[PDB]
C-alpha cells in the first residue's frame, strides 16, 4: 500500500467481527512510519525533543445509511498493548456512536514521567498505543455496501511545544546541481 | 511588532490543562464534522478527567526566525593557483539556495520568504599532490566579487573586471576570521518567491517554475597572488543565515528526493515506510523474547 | 543610546538583562529577532466563515 | 439535538448521536454514605477515578431468535482494573453505575430491546425442587442466556424469557428501571442506578445487588441487508465506589 | 519522658516506650506533588489509608558476627498490600516513607547498629568487568546479607561492608539520614524519609529510589543471658502515596 | 545597564569594586556566581523533629 491510496484507509466491516481488533499503533510522533511523515512529524523531525497532548480525529466514510459503535483506547507505557476489548477498555478510551456528526475525536493526554520525549523516542520515553475495536458491531440495510472505511487525521493540541533543533533525516543528496 | 529589530519581550507560553471532572450532558465536544475544513480544538479536558498542571513550556524554537536563522552551507566550489586551463583558475556560480538539499528543504516549506541575509565564506586551500612538494608560498588573499545581473563578467584570473569600481567585493587573507557581510531584502518582487506554477513567456511557453523568477546575479571568486611554484587548490565554501524573516502559505515539507535544482522534479515515492499489519504493535516488556 | 530587554531564562526558578548598541547604517545589518514569539494558528486550524462553537453538533 | 450526548467518568468518554434520555435509578443519584447512615466504622478508601470509570464486557450477538441476556452485578466487574482489585481485598463495598447498552443497526433494520435494571433478582430453579449454582447465576462477563423454552437440569435458572427467570411476567418487568432499544428511533441506553439494599453497605462477592436483562420483544430483522451481524456491547461505570474493612485478598 | 512515642498510619499504631528521636530527611517531611512541579496530565489516585499504613517485613537475626544486611526500596514492598497492587497498575508512583526498624534486648546485653537510608544506592560488582542482577541487588521483602570479607560471582553485589557495596568508606554513610540503635541506650530507630529522585514522579519497579542498611559496628554480646536470640524488624510505611498512567497490571 | 557590586576583599584591613555588563542573550553565557555564600548546615547535622536543647541531657 505503499504507493496507493489505501494506506490511507482503515477497513472496517458488517457482521460478526468484535474479536477482531480494527487496528492499532505506537504512539511515536516523530518516529513510526504511521506518523514520521504526518505533517506533525515531519515538523518533529527538525526537532530532538517533544511535549504534548495530540488529536486523532477519525471519521466513518460508510453509507449514511450505515451504523455502529467503536472503542478507542489509548494505553500509557508499562503494558505489553491490549490483546482484548477487555484489556483495552481498561485504559483512557472514547466509545463513538456513527451518526450524523462524521467524525470523533480521541485526545492523548499528555502522561510521562519526563516534561519532554525524544522525537527519536527510545524505550525510556515510551508513550504508550492507541487501539481500536468494534463495541458492537457494524450493522447496515439491504442495498447497501458492506464495508468501508475510516480515516485518522493526526495534530497537536495546544499544550505541545518542541525543542533542540537538529537536522531531518529525511533529505539527503549524494552531489551539488542537488 | 517590526519584524526588523534585534531585541522584543514576551514569553511563548502553552496552554495550562485545566481541571477537569465527570459529565453527562448534552455537550459533544468530542464530535465534529471534519467535512467542514476545520481542525478540531478540543483539550484532554474535554474528553478525560484532567487535573490542573501549570505549564512553562514554551514554543521560542519554533519561532519561524529561529527555525531558519542559522548559517547553511548553499555552495562549495574550487579553483586553482596554477594551471594551464585559466577557467580553473577561478571559480563562479549563480546565486540561489537550490543546489544544496538541507536548506532548501526549509525554504521549500513556506511558499513566500522575505528577509535580509548574513552570508558568511569559509574558504580553505590545500597543496596540491606531486613528486617535489618544497616550495615557500606566503599566505594566499582571495577576492569576492557579486555581480548584480548586467555587469560585466570576468573571462580571466586578470580580466580589467576585478577593479571592482562598482561591485562589491571582499578582499580576506587565509588565517584570518571568515568573511562576512549582510544583504538587504534584494527582490524585484514583494518577497521571495520558492515557488511559481507559471512561465517566463506570455504565450505559456520558455522557461517553467522557480527559474525564471531567480536572477540575483552571481559571484566570482579568485586568488589575488595569483601563482605558487607548485599547483595548489582552494575551495570556497559559502552559507546563508535568513535573518528579520517573514513567511507566507506554508506547504507541506518536500516528500521526495531532490532531481535537480531548476525543477521540483521528482520520482514517484512511498508514502512512509511498511510494517507488519495494521494491529502490529511490538512486544516490549517481555523477560526478552 | 542603547537598548536593554531580558535575556531568555536558563538553568533556575535583575542580571537577567542584556544592553545592545547598533553600530550600522542599514537595518540589515541588525541581529536576527529570535526574541518575538506571535502566534496564530486560526489562518489554518479553522478558516471557516460561521464560527464552530464544538461542544455543540457542528451540523444538524 | 436532544439525540446527541457525551458522558465521562475517569480517563474515559462515551458518545452517542442518537440517544433517548438517561434513565436515573428511581430518580436518585448516586451518593457516597453519609455519617448519619454508616455503622462500620473504619475510615474507607474511596479510589475516584482509578475505580469510577467506563468498563466494557465482552459483546453479544442479536440474533433473529435470541431470547435474551441477563448479568449479575457487583460480581461481573470483579475483574476489571482497581474496582475489582478492591473487591477482593475489601469486606465491604457499596457503589452506584452509569450502565450504557449499544447497540445499532440501519434505517432497514427493525427490532426492540427492553432494558432494565432489576434489583434483587432472586432467580429460580429449572428443577422446582433443587437449588442454583452460582455458575446458573452468573458467569462474569460473558452473560447467561435466556431461553425460548422451559430448562431442565439441576443448579440451572429455569429461564424461559416469558417468566423472566423470577416467576413473573416478563412483560411487567416495566416497573423496574429501564429503556427500550428501538432500532428504527433509538441506538443506544443509559441507566444511572444508585446503591439499593437494605443496609448501608455490604460484602460484593456474596450479593447481586442487581441484575442487567436485555430482551428482545419484537426481533431483529431485515432483507439482502449485507449486515446480519447486529451486536450488542454494555459498557458500565461504578460511581461513587467506597470500601470498608480491609484485610487480606479473597480466596478465587 | 521523650523515651516514649506511639505512631498511627492508617488502620495501624507502632508504640515505643525507649526511642531516640525521630530523624526526619533531609529535613523534609513528605508532601503530595504540587501543579508547579507536575508533568504527567492525568489525574492521580491517592488510596490514602489503604495504602499509607505500616507493612511489616519478614524480621532477620542478629548474630554474634553479622555483617549487615540492606533492602532496596519501592520494590520490597511490592507485594504489600494495596500500595503493591497501586504499583502493578500504574506507570507512574510517589510516596514517602516512615521506617521504624525494631530491636530490643536487656540491660546486660550489648550491641550497636547504624540504620541508614541511602537516595540512589547504585551498587558494584563482585566481578569487577561485569554487571549485576536484580536479584543480586535485592530479594523483595526478606534482605540481602553483607559480608565480612570480598565476594566473588558474576552478578552479585561486591558487598564486603567495609566498602557499602558503593565503593566508599562505611564508616562515612552519616551524611545520609540515619540513627544508630545503641543497645544499651535505645530499642528502635525511625527515619521519616521524603521523596528524593531528579524528577517528579517514577516508576516504581524500575528505579530503587533508596536502600536501608542495617549494620553493626559494635557486634552484639552477652553471657550466661539465656537470651541469645535477638532479632531485628522493620516496618515502614507510605507516605502521601500518589499514581499515575493507569493501565493493565505488569508482567511479574 | 550595568551592575556594580563589590571584590572580594585582599592584601589590607570605594576602590574596593567592579563593574559588570552583559553581552549575550542567554543566562548560560553569564560568569560564575563566585560570590553568593549561603549556608545551612542543619538539613544534615541536626535533621531530628524534636528540638534537642544540648545543655540538656538528650535522653532522659
Amino acid at each position: 500500500n505503499l504507493e496507493t491510496m489505501d494506506i490511507y484507509r482503515i477497513p472496517v466491516q458488517s457482521g460478526n467481527h468484535q474479536s477482531s481488533q480494527v487496528f492499532g499503533f505506537q504512539v511515536q510522533p516523530g518516529l513510526d512510519g504511521v506518523f514520521k511523515h504526518t505533517l506533525l512529524g515531519e515538523i518533529l523531525n527538525y526537532y530532538a525533543h517533544w511535549s504534548g497532548s495530540i488529536k486523532l480525529t477519525f471519521v466513518f466514510c460508510g453509507s449514511a445509511m450505515a451504523t455502529g459503535k467503536f472503542l478507542l483506547a489509548y494505553a500509557p507505557p508499562g503494558a505489553n498493548a491490549p490483546k482484548s476489548r477487555k484489556d483495552a477498555m481498561l485504559g483512557t478510551h472514547i466509545i463513538w456512536d456513527v451518526g450524523l456528526q462524521s467524525s470523533c475525536v480521541l485526545c492523548i493526554p499528555w502522561i510521562s514521567q519526563t516534561h519532554y520525549r525524544l522525537v527519536q523516542q527510545d524505550e525510556y520515553t515510551s508513550a504508550g498505543n492507541v487501539t481500536c475495536w468494534y463495541q458492537t458491531g457494524i450493522v447496515v440495510p439491504a442495498g447497501t455496501p458492506t464495508s468501508c472505511s475510516i480515516m485518522c487525521f493526526v495534530s497537536a493540541c495546544n499544550d505541545f511545544s518542541v525543542r533542540l533543533l537538529k537536522d531531518t533525516p529525511f533529505i539527503q543528496q549524494a552531489a551539488l546541481l542537488q | 511588532g517590526d519584524v526588523v529589530e534585534a531585541v522584543e519581550n514576551a514569553v511563548a507560553r502553552v496552554a495550562d490543562t485545566i481541571g477537569s471532572g465527570p459529565s453527562n450532558s448534552q455537550a459533544v465536544p468530542a464530535l465534529t464534522a471534519v467535512e467542514t475544513g476545520h481542525t478540531s480544538q478540543v483539550t484532554p479536558s474535554d474528553t478525560v478527567q484532567t487535573r490542573h498542571v501549570k505549564n512553562y513550556h514554551s514554543r521560542s524554537e519554533s519561532s519561524i526566525e529561529n527555525f531558519l536563522s542559522r548559517s547553511a552551507c548553499v555552495y562549495m566550489g574550487e579553483y586553482h593557483t596554477t594551471n594551464s586551463d585559466q577557467t580553473k583558475l577561478f571559480a563562479s556560480w549563480t546565486i540561489s539556495a537550490r543546489r544544496m538539499v538541507q536548506m532548501r528543504r526549509k525554504l521549500e516549506i513556506f511558499t513566500y520568504v522575505r528577509f535580509d541575509v548574513e552570508v558568511t565564506f569559509v574558504i580553505t586551500s590545500k597543496q596540491d599532490q606531486g613528486t617535489q612538494l618544497g616550495q615557500d608560498m606566503p599566505p594566499l588573499t582571495h577576492q569576492i566579487m557579486y555581480i548584480p545581473p548586467g555587469g560585466p563578467i570576468p573571462k580571466s584570473v586578470t580580466d580589467y573586471t576585478w577593479q571592482t569600481s562598482t561591485n562589491p567585493s571582499i578582499f580576506w587573507t587565509e588565517g584570518n576570521a571568515p568573511p562576512r557581510m549582510s544583504i538587504p531584502f534584494i527582490s524585484i518582487g514583494n518577497a521571495y518567491s520558492n515557488f511559481y506554477d507559471g512561465w517566463s513567456h506570455f504565450s505559456q511557453n520558455g522557461v517553467y517554475g522557480y527559474n525564471t523568477l531567480n536572477h540575483m546575479g552571481q559571484i566570482y571568486v579568485r586568488h589575488v597572488n595569483g601563482s605558487s611554484p607548485l599547483p595548489m587548490t582552494s575551495t570556497v565554501r559559502m552559507y546563508f543565515k535568513p535573518k528579520h524573516v517573514k513567511a507566507w502559505v506554508p506547504r507541506p515539507p518536500r516528500l521526495c528526493q531532490y532531481k535537480n535544482a531548476s525543477t521540483v522534479n521528482f520520482s514517484p515515492t512511498d508514502i512512509t515506510d511498511k510494517r507488519n499489519s495494521i494491529t502490529y504493535i511490538p512486544d516490549t516488556v517481555k523477560p526478552d523474547v | 543610546g542603547a537598548q536593554v530587554s531580558t535575556q531568555k531564562t536558563g538553568a533556575h526558578e535583575s542580571i537577567i538583562h542584556y544592553t545592545n548598541i547598533n553600530y550600522y547604517k542599514d537595518a540589515a545589518s541588525n541581529s536576527a529577532n529570535r526574541q518575538d514569539f506571535t502566534q496564530d494558528p486560526g489562518k489554518f486550524t479553522e478558516p471557516v466563515k460561521d464560527i464552530m462553537v464544538k461542544s455543540l453538533p457542528a451540523l444538524n | 439535538s436532544d439525540r446527541v450526548r457525551s458522558i465521562t467518568l475517569g480517563n474515559s468518554t462515551i458518545t452517542t448521536q442518537e440517544s433517548a434520555n438517561v434513565v436515573v435509578g428511581y430518580g436518585r443519584w448516586p451518593e457516597y454514605l453519609r455519617d448519619d447512615e454508616a455503622t462500620a466504622e473504619d475510615q474507607p478508601t474511596q479510589p475516584d477515578v482509578a475505580t469510577c470509570r467506563f468498563y466494557t464486557l465482552e459483546s453479544v450477538t442479536w440474533e433473529k431468535d435470541s431470547p435474551g441476556w441477563w448479568w449479575k452485578f457487583p460480581d461481573a466487574l470483579k475483574d476489571m482494573g482497581l474496582f475489582g482489585q478492591n473487591m477482593y481485598y475489601h469486606y465491604l463495598g457499596r457503589a452506584g453505575y452509569t450502565i450504557h447498552v449499544q447497540c445499532n443497526a440501519s434505517k432497514f433494520h427493525q427490532g426492540c430491546l427492553l432494558v432494565v435494571c432489576v434489583p434483587e433478582a432472586e432467580m429460580g430453579c429449572s428443577t422446582v425442587d433443587g437449588t442454583v449454582n452460582e455458575h446458573g447465576l452468573s458467569e462474569g462477563e460473558t452473560a447467561k442466556k435466556f431461553s425460548a423454552t422451559g430448562t431442565n437440569g439441576t443448579n440451572t435458572v429455569q429461564s424461559i424469557v416469558t417468566n423472566a427467570g423470577m416467576g413473573v411476567g416478563v412483560g411487567n418487568l416495566t416497573i423496574f428501571p429501564h429503556q427500550w432499544i428501538n432500532l428504527r428511533t433509538n441506538n443506544c441506553a443509559t441507566i444511572v442506578m444508585p446503591y439499593i439494599n437494605n443496609v448501608p453497605m455490604d460484602n460484593m462477592f456474596r450479593h447481586h445487588n442487581f441484575t442487567l436483562m436485555i430482551i428482545p420483544f419484537v426481533p431483529l430483522n431485515y432483507s439482502s441487508d449485507f449486515s446480519t451481524y447486529v451486536p450488542i456491547t454494555v459498557t458500565v461505570a461504578p460511581m461513587c465506589a467506597e470500601y470498608n474493612g480491609l484485610r487480606l485478598s479473597t480466596a478465587l
